[PDB]
């Protein structure tokens, strides 16, 4: 409301180009071209029109994608898990037992993945939903590298999440992604990312969420109007860098991606998803996938799966490390900041 | 300057443009003859010692 | 930026209905480009070409959303341009796949079943916004199903997607609308295999590079040769030449397959997924 | 303006001699690699001599190879003091409309996407040198797509006979040709382990019963046209029927529940129309002139719309 460090509190205001830029239209002249040569409310209802008038008088500000789904709370819970976390789409799983019936190889069991799904739903009951990422986490806590922050994942997930039974809800689910891999239909065939969280809206056995398909983060309205602000978080379990494992310690705006990595053996597979930070061009990715998980290349068709998942626009990136309160319990959690979301599609392996 | 014509629909390419131009001046020059005999130039002249 | 497309006239009660109907429908256009003729859009613009003539058609034309139809007039959003400008733009299914949120969504010729303007004298085929895993799917289904009639299964003719059944089948003029798709994929599968086959043990070149090729042929690629080999053989022979034109070929074989999508749906104060016929709101920027 | 343009800002250091400044205005329409996205860089980035290697400057077919690892930009305007790129993966411009420069020999058409290759034709290497400063610019050449598939496949194959003409081309009439190169053999390695998992991982048990078909191809050829022009007079299907009497095996592991062919297709399709991408790089570029022709001769700039 016109302060005096002005050349600043006019910057922000959206300038002086536009008044200049108006100024030889608009201001000058008859040219463009010519000839030759009622006591505590009313006022305060009344100048909430007023401010209703002060919203028309007037109106950088980014845009967004905003999207809603009315979402069961069964696999996720938006309650439990604050806003801002990753979230996942699926498609829905009647396609399941038909596409396992011909995209397993020959020789293994097709009667697996329905058998294993359909446990789940009778194990969450004691429909195209959404997978939570930190729900993600405990189910593949099992093929990790830090095993015990996957433990500090399952500590917080089977005392905050709404239902009966969660370990039931993990240990079954992640029992369908080892059916997920053996029968062949790979997870990233399922998993569709759907964006990061901002709010919800309560109610019995289904929630409504809201969040942004597409832009950045930290700007909308979250509906507080005291913190309209909510930051990414991501367990440590899932976040890998590239930056200092190839050396590349250059400024820059880093990439967000997410990966699996693909472990094919008998009744032995295993599932990692991981949070790849990244100065790379997304066609010079593959290649680093080839230097560091050549493991799972010999013990299984490609071990890797990934897609964008969003961008830093910071020039020098800054990251946290922080151990932050689910409820009662301390999680190692990585949060970012600055994050502009733009999705992607998979990539392949067969 | 050069010159700009205005168009409609989805506007792929334009921007005004000037140039400088400078050519290199080419110096020549004139030559005239002109002679006197000493017979006029007393005359011209004045008087003598 | 919104596009315009001229009816000319002559338009009985019917021809001007029928073009009140197809409301949220795709169009391909030549250029981007103000003022337009509707002889441009119809199928007398393509001409009768084949599956293989409409993807290379539909790559080097423009599609455009029509939005709200004039009677004198077609105005038609380029998903190009227009799109990243305006928020989002509606757009009716034409498919029996029902749209779900977040999908992206590319389109395929009318293989499958059309709007005639008689008063015009004209036809109008349309493409089937249908999903892009669906999209990769429903194409290579039809390429295996032409190669049998050159010589199928009782399954293959049936998909699913969210719970809906498709049948394929529902022919012969779509085989032969087909027969030159069929007459490429299997050339340069036949001169690629022959390619891999006449190299492998041609060089096998050798320290660590045909080490780890033949690591990767123990009993899988040399298996694969020696089955092959079997119903098979071992002056000049133009190896190296045929690679270029092979490369070229089946490189080219991979755009034209590749199906790009275009629209991807972010729904907002709406269902999540959208059924058929149904209008879905519809963007192309982030 | 962040998410719409992206000034990546090249700056111009103070010491360039008035004849090499105004070289720079030349510089329109180029392709210029940055390593990163940072907001400020300098011409030491962007120059050759940030794409050398310890002691070595890569042949023509290793120039490829570490494009990709970088992103393409194009130079927006040519300031005195700075030159401003947009990066083509990020954002365009406002409207997403951005101008390139034919530096090909090769004029354009409307809707084709364009990949850009490293100055491999010959009379054609032109590298704006800074001679105040001792920097040179390779511009690469923006080419359309049935060319830049085959002119990368003519030094493919030519690297693989200095492992034991070639180097001439043709496009609509226009005999051309590039320049004969020695190439790195570090170079070709890459490029051979590329296109055998690519090749091997093509293949599958279905593939078989499209074997069995190819004498009936040259039962088709005698008839068709179509098919007498499709598979060469120098193919090899022609030459491997004469020696090779494919068949298929009678019976399939689990062949009940399975299909044969519709797995022979996803599989060659994820290799080898996949195959052309991971050589080159991605023609991220296509070029829709609103309003001025539909083919865009060479040296002429040309508007670009983003290519998914």
């Amino acid at each position: 409301t016109k302060p005096l460090p002005t050349a600043p509190m006019a910057w922000a205001e959206s300038s002086p180009r536009e008044l200049a830029g108006h100024a030889p239209l608009r201001r000058v002249l008859r040219p463009p071209i010519a000839r030759r040569d009622t006591r505590a409310t009313r006022d305060d209802t009344e100048q909430a029109v007023d401010k209703i008038l002060r919203g028309a008088r007037r109106a950088g500000a980014p845009r967004y994608h905003l999207t809603r789904q009315v979402t069961l709370t069964d696999l996720c819970q938006p309650n439990a898990e604050r806003a801002g976390a990753l979230l996942l789409a699926l498609r829905h799983p009647t396609d399941l037992p038909h596409l396992a019936r011909h995209r397993a190889p020959p020789g293994r069991q097709t009667e697996r993945l329905a058998e294993a799904w359909g446990q789940l739903l009778e194990a969450s009951a004691l429909r195209a939903g959404l997978v939570s990422f930190n729900f993600l986490v405990a189910a593949c806590a099992a093929a990790y590298d830090a095993r015990d922050a996957a433990e500090a994942v399952r500590a917080h997930i089977t005392t905050n999440y709404g239902g009966t039974r969660a370990g039931a809800r993990l240990d079954r689910f992640s029992e369908c992604l080892r059916a997920m891999v053996h029968t062949h239909v790979f997870p990233h065939e399922v998993m569709r990312f759907f964006g990061g969280l901002v709010s919800w809206v309560t109610q019995d056995e289904l929630a409504s969420v809201t969040a942004v398909c597409s832009g950045p983060q930290e700007a909308t309205h979250t509906g507080h109007p005291g913190r309209p602000r909510s930051a990414v978080t991501i367990p440590a379990c899932a976040f890998v860098d590239l930056d200092a494992e190839l050396c590349l310690g250059g400024p820059g705006a880093a990439f967000l991606y997410l990966v699996f990595t693909y472990r094919q053996c008998r009744d032995q597979e295993l599932c990692c998803v991981y949070v790849v930070k990244s100065q790379l061009p997304p066609r010079g990715l593959e290649a680093a996938l080839e230097r560091l998980f050549g493991r799972l290349r010999i013990t299984n068709c490609t071990y890797a799966a990934f897609a964008e998942l969003g961008v830093m626009p910071d020039d020098s990136p800054r990251c946290l490390h922080r151990t932050e309160r689910f409820g009662a319990v301390g999680v190692p959690v990585v949060i970012l900041e600055g994050v502009v979301w733009r999705p992607g599609g998979w990539r392949a392996c067969a | 300057h050069q010159p700009l014509i205005a168009r409609d629909g989805p506007h792929p390419v334009e921007q005004p443009v000037h140039n400088y131009m400078t050519k290199v001046i080419d110096r020549r020059a004139l030559n005239a003859a002109f002679s006197l005999a000493t017979e006029a130039i007393a005359l011209l002249t004045g008087e003598a010692l | 930026f919104e596009a315009d497309i001229a009816i000319p006239s002559g338009i009985s009660r019917p021809d001007a209905a029928a073009l009140q109907r197809c409301e949220g429908r795709v169009v391909f256009l030549p250029t981007i480009r103000r003022q337009l003729a509707l002889a441009d859009v119809a199928h007398e613009s393509f001409v009768s070409p084949d599956t293989l003539g409409l993807l290379l058609a539909y790559r080097r034309r423009f599609p455009a959303v029509i939005t709200r139809v004039l009677p004198t007039r077609i105005v038609a959003c380029p998903v190009d341009l227009g799109l990243t400008h305006a928020g989002t733009v509606n757009l009716r299914n034409t498919s029996p796949v029902d749209l779900c949120n977040g999908d992206p969504v590319s389109l395929v010729p009318p293989v499958f079943e059309d709007v005639r303007l008689e008063s015009l004298d004209l036809t109008l085929r349309f493409p089937v916004p249908l999903p892009t895993p669906l999209a990769r799917e429903i194409v290579a289904r039809l390429v295996a199903r032409g190669i049998r009639d050159l010589n199928e299964l009782p399954d293959l003719n049936v998909l699913y997607y969210n719970g809906a059944r498709l049948s394929l089948v529902a022919l012969a003029s779509v085989n032969t609308e087909l027969r030159s798709l069929v007459l490429n994929m299997v050339y340069s599968i036949t001169e690629g295999t022959t390619l891999i086959l006449t190299l492998i043990p041609r060089l096998l070149a050798l320290g660590y590079v045909n080490a780890l090729l033949q690591m990767q042929s123990v009993t899988r690629e040399a298996a694969q040769l020696i089955h092959p080999e079997a119903p098979m053989l071992m002056r000049r022979l133009p190896l190296y030449e045929a690679l270029v034109a092979w490369l070229a070929h089946a490189g080219q074989l991979g755009d034209i397959l590749a199906l790009a999508p275009a629209v991807r749906v972010c729904t907002f104060d709406g269902a999540a997924v959208v059924q058929s016929g149904d209008m879905a709101p519809v963007i192309r920027y982030p």
